[PDB]
């Protein structure tokens, strides 16, 4: 009713006043984080059977 | 090559496995039934004759039954309906007296059509209960059935009308090659529905055993 | 609460027989393994027998092998030790010890009370080499226990346990696997060391910490306790 | 009212224009020069047996060795993944369990389902058994997901379009989250445990604020129900799994859509979503009994974890990123590597 | 004391049928074993029994070339005494295994249809394996007696690899041959009649599946009796003639031996018949 409409309007107004960064910057941060920890992923780069707890 | 503690842990795991197997064997011989309905359609009466989910246990002829009632669930049915994929049968309750009230019969048609043709209940039998026998007779004694059914053409008697609801309800089951639906009339005082459910579940169990053996 | 009460003591003639009972109340008795540990007058502790959960595995010390019988009755939560043809070398108190084995569990958690058994008339060796240490309160103390065969298994666990026995009291678990701390033990106590050479350290020595300390091994099921290091002053 | 017939539309138009002006480029264009990951082959190292019904949820312990699984046979089992031993087997009062969780400390576990009650179990007791520490009530719909914030807090999502934060010591709802118009199916917590996101059946996702208790962001773009959600390890992005055979990547800071992982041969819905330790891989279980591994930075399939005989309902990755465990409706759990 | 006979027409009439049975049974059993080895992800007790029956049948079939050579050269056996004993105690042990498994399958169906709620209908795979091992041990124990006493009878053309000698005194072989047909016939007939009567009483004979099951049940018994009747008939005739007349004459039993072997060919024919009746006739295929 009136209360639901007012709540929706207030929520839209609150969500419409936020800061947004460029998509390119977000992509750069994403790829930088992915490449930073590349060597610490056992699944991405297979580990030797010596350091594999589940080997089995 | 295992140490003492590892051997003791393996022994404990084996004991847990034995307990789990025993529990599964105990719970694999119980008959599970899912009780559906359109609401205020004699479900309370049927429960009398025998938050969220409600479970009821009763024993008949050395057989343990479980009835699950999901009437209180007001969420989407498409998400939790697949949980009851292993039930032996489905019990459906429809009130006959609600034929000329608001339209409820059409809602029952919609519910039955949705349930009977789900992608999960493609081989599960359905037990149909029709309630308010005497009340329906009293109502039809004065009110014609043509109000609910614009296309009806027949005598205004209980015998003709009852059979007409029968065929219209059974027509929605457009999977006649695998599923069989069992129907029964009932009233406030019958004391015979337990035997009907027992016969239906025995038929279902026999068919399941035949399928398991590969004979049919 | 959890407590174990035992009975069956008294004077026995040489070559006789006696039955001991261990009454348990306050925990899931059917899910625990039970031990029997005896202690001769001023001669340290000594393992005797063990019965597993479900009675599927039983072990005996070679000194009483074929002479003693151990049994359990889960219905009424009672543990029995049937012994026949005893000699003068078996006079000692007998303790009832519980232990549950699973990943991360704490065996030898709780000990019984003990009943006197006055009577008229391979094999890993753990050495402590220390008799007494006079220490004033507020200082720091270190106790060293050495074994024969390395206790570091392939899994990485090092099965060595530390116990403390206050005067006129049952022993209490302090450290299991040489690094973990038993529940209810203050953080002052700490364990460390390597294979075949272990050491327990106390940071702030206070009152009520005086007693005798024993080190136990749990790799080969014939269990041997240390000679016991006494703490005075 | 008459005002809302235009105010909501104007706000939505303004948000859409801001998003359009904020999209200078695409993820593919930037990550077009990155070398491909290459084929990923994984083998079933261990298989866990003992369940006698469909498996609906599982969780990994913080030690990356112990895990808990839930199934509709009325049992809650804790496994030792290294040796496939059963540490515990908790019997449930209600067998209609739909979720489970493991406390970060490792002392408690939680479960829930069609009973609309979240039960918390204590694993470390002096009695030597497992007993119910607390039972939480108040939800009017089936409970879908539950996660542990700490040893005294828990967040739950139910089918009544609400999510609530509880206080285990007393059992009273500390805060309630509202705004969804459909059943909430899953949630995931941020690495810092200060925010979390939820995926509801209204084909949308929201970003809440645990400290305050108000939705700070709403993400749309799907075309059907959302059955899974998971945070990126960085904490500035998340992935969703819908019923329209398409996973998507959303970013909190940009408030946009980034990628979409779809293929013509796939028509079945996604049941689970998880990331790798470095966030370069994205696993997802499907209804076609498989589990594809998506190159999260280039949207190209890298491998399939075939070997399940029924629907894959749960999927998790250890905290050290050493193994992947999947559970399916065939009552079997497999650990990949 | 005994009496043996060698003939000529059998060498010209038996090899065709024997080769046809070998080819068809080998093909059917190979297909069945290939289906069961891989496609069977639903191993149940009845499936275990059917697989064991198929294994016994295939093992019976593999030994056919040895008698192919025997009837190829009228009455000669250039293989040795040990080959003769192993070959003989191989069907005479695989015949009983197949009969026992047939009876077990019939009893399983009877319990599944007549007593649906009985506990025997939900036994574990381990119990089925134990029962199978017990039955195999029982049949091996019954048929192993032939290995102790060996007789290649190097008198007639220095080679007669026979076990069904037309002698005067009785022996365990003839009694076992008679018993392997009668008691299983009664058990199968009773278990197949009660199933159909119970299914008809409850009026479940509406869908095509139930009717198909009834025809399959009837066909099983018909095949069994057709395959195993003439051998028993001829054996009873042989006993009656031998007891009434004298065995010293040894000229009346002449054509009866050839008839008996031609009928044992019909007995082998069951091995070829079985695969289609049981596994391939299931509605699931
Ligand atoms: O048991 C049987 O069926 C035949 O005695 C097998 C056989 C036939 C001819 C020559 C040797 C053996």
């Amino acid at each position: 009713s009136i209360a639901q409409a007012r709540k929706l309007v207030e929520q839209l107004k609150m969500e419409a006043n936020i800061d947004r960064i460029k998509v390119s910057k977000a992509a750069a941060d994403l790829m930088a984080y992915c490449e930073a920890h590349a060597k610490e992923d056992p699944l991405l780069t297979p580990v030797p059977a010596s350091e594999n707890p589940f080997r089995e | 090559t295992l140490s003492a503690e590892d051997k003791a842990a393996v022994e404990r795991s084996k004991m847990i496995d034995r307990n789990l197997r025993e529990d599964g064997e105990k719970a694999a011989r119980e008959v599970k039934l899912l009780l559906l309905g359109a609401g205020e359609s004699g479900k309370s009466t049927i429960v009398k004759q025998m938050t969220g989910i409600v479970e009821t246990h009763f024993t008949f002829k050395d057989l343990h039954f479980k009835m699950f009632d999901v009437g209180a669930q007001r969420s989407e049915r498409k998400k939790w309906i697949h949980c009851f994929e292993g039930v032996t049968a489905i019990i459906f309750c429809v009130a006959l007296s609600d034929y000329d009230l608001v339209n409820r019969m059409h809602e029952s048609m919609k519910l039955f059509d949705s349930i009977c043709n789900n992608k999960w209940f493609t081989d599960t039998s359905i037990i149909l209960f029709l309630n308010k026998k005497d009340l329906f007779e009293e109502k039809i004694k004065k009110s014609p059935l043509t109000i609910c059914y614009p296309e009806y053409a027949g005598s205004n008697t209980y015998e003709e009308a009852a059979a007409y609801i029968q065929c219209q309800f059974e027509d929605l089951n457009k999977r006649k090659d695998t599923k069989e639906i069992y129907t029964h009339f009932t009233c406030s005082t019958d004391t015979k529905n337990v035997q009907f459910v027992f016969d239906a579940v025995t038929d279902v169990i026999i068919k399941n055993n035949l399928k398991d053996c590969g004979l049919f | 609460d959890v407590q174990l009460v035992e009975s069956g003591g008294g004077l026995v003639q040489p070559g006789g027989s006696r039955k001991l009972s261990c009454s348990a109340s306050g925990f899931a008795f059917s899910s625990f393994g039970m031990h029997w540990v005896r202690q001769a007058p001023e001669k340290g502790l000594e393992w005797v027998a063990y019965i597993s959960s479900g009675s599927g595995t039983i072990y005996y010390a070679d000194t009483v092998k074929g002479r003693f019988t151990i049994s359990r009755d889960d219905p009424k939560n009672t543990l029995f030790l049937q012994m026949t043809s005893l000699r003068s070398e078996d006079t000692a108190m007998y303790y009832c010890v519980r232990s549950i084995y699973y990943y991360g569990s704490s065996p030898f958690d709780f000990w019984g009370q003990g009943t006197t058994l006055t009577v008229s008339s391979s094999d890993i060796v753990m050495t402590q080499a220390t008799s007494s240490v006079p220490v004033t309160p507020g200082e720091s103390v270190s106790i060293s226990c050495r074994s024969s065969k390395s206790l570091l298994h392939s899994n990485g666990n090092t099965y060595l346990y530390w116990f403390l026995q206050r005067p006129g009291q049952s022993p209490q678990l302090l450290i299991y696997r040489m690094s973990n701390l038993a529940s209810g033990v203050p953080d002052r106590f700490s364990g460390s060391g390597s294979g075949t050479a272990f050491t327990l350290t106390i940071s702030r020595l206070e009152a009520e910490d005086v007693g005798v300390y024993y080190c136990m091994q749990h790799l080969e099921y014939p269990l041997t306790f240390g000679a016991g290091t006494k703490l005075e002053l | 009212l008459d005002q809302l017939r235009q105010e909501a539309e104007q706000l939505k138009n303004q948000i859409r224009d801001a998003r359009k002006a904020c999209a200078d480029a695409t993820l593919s264009q930037i990550t077009n020069n990155i070398d491909p990951v290459g084929r990923i082959q994984m083998r079933t190292r261990r298989t866990l047996r003992g369940h006698l019904a469909k498996i609906y949820a599982m969780h990994w312990g913080t030690d990356s060795r112990l895990l808990v699984s839930a199934s509709q046979d009325g049992k809650l089992i804790i496994w030792d993944s290294y040796t496939t031993n059963k540490v515990h087997a908790i019997p449930l009062r209600s067998s209609w369990v739909m979720t489970c969780a493991y406390a970060p400390s490792g002392n408690y576990v939680a479960c829930g389902g069609l009973d609309n009650i979240c039960s918390i179990y204590n694993l470390k007791t002096r009695e030597g058994n497992v007993r119910v520490s607390r039972e939480l009530a108040g939800h009017t719909g089936y409970l879908s997901c539950c996660r542990f914030l700490d040893d005294n807090q828990i967040v739950t999502s139910s089918g009544d379009t609400t999510c609530a934060l509880w206080d285990i010591e007393t059992g009273q709802q500390t805060t309630t989250f509202t705004g969804h118009t459909g059943d909430v199916m899953s949630l995931s917590l941020a690495p810092d445990t200060r925010l979390f996101v939820s995926g509801a059946c209204d084909a949308s996702a929201k970003l809440w604020d645990v400290r305050e208790g108000m939705c700070r962001q709403t993400f749309t773009g799907h075309e059907s129900d959302i059955n899974a959600i998971c945070f990126f390890p960085n904490g500035n992005a998340f992935a969703t799994g819908s019923d329209d055979a398409t996973c998507r990547l959303f970013d909190l800071r940009a408030d946009q859509e980034l990628m979409t992982y779809s293929h013509d041969n796939i028509i079945c819905g996604i049941t689970s979503v998880s990331f790798s330790k470095s966030g370069r891989l994205l696993l997802a279980g499907y209804d076609d009994f498989n589990c594809n591994v998506w190159d999260a930075l280039k949207a190209d399939r890298a491998g399939v974890l075939a070997g399940h005989d029924n629907r894959v309902s749960c999927l998790g990755v250890t905290d050290d990123g050493m193994a992947v465990a999947t559970g399916s409706w065939d009552s079997f759990l497999k650990i990949w590597n | 004391n005994c009496c043996v006979f060698r003939d000529d027409f059998i060498a010209k009439v038996l090899p065709p049928v024997l080769g046809l049975e070998f080819i068809f049974g080998l093909l059917g059993n190979g297909l069945a074993l290939w289906i069961f080895c891989f496609h069977l992800k639903s191993w149940k007790s009845s499936r275990i029994f059917l697989f064991n029956l198929a294994v016994a049948d295939f093992l019976l079939i593999i030994c056919l070339p040895f008698v192919m050579d025997y009837y190829v050269r009228r009455s000669d056996w250039k293989f040795g005494d040990i080959p003769c004993r192993l070959v003989l105690f191989m069907f005479a042990m695989n015949r009983q295994g197949s009969i026992i498994f047939l009876t077990v399958v019939a009893v399983d169906r009877y319990f599944r249809v007549v007593h649906p709620h009985h506990a025997l209908n939900k036994i574990s795979n381990w119990t089925a394996a134990i029962i199978s091992c017990l039955l195999w041990g029982i049949t091996v124990g019954l048929t192993v007696h032939l290995l102790k006493k060996k007789l290649l009878i190097q008198n007639g053309t220095a080679n007669v690899c026979i076990s069904f000698s037309i002698c005067h005194t009785f022996r365990w072989h003839e009694a076992m041959f008679l018993l392997e047909f009668f008691l299983p016939l009664g058990i199968i007939l009773f278990c197949s009649a009660r199933i159909i009567w119970s299914l008809r009483q409850r009026q479940m004979d509406r869908h095509a599946k139930i009717k198909r099951a009834i025809t399959f049940i009837m066909v099983v018994a018909i095949v069994f009796v057709i395959c195993f009747l003439p051998s028993v008939v001829v054996r009873i005739h042989i006993f009656w003639l031998l007891h009434t007349s004298g065995t010293q004459n040894c000229e009346v039993y002449r054509s009866v031996d050839l008839a008996f072997f031609i009928t044992l060919s019909f007995t082998y024919m069951n091995s070829m018949l079985d695969p289609v009746v049981y596994y391939f006739s299931s509605p699931s295929f």
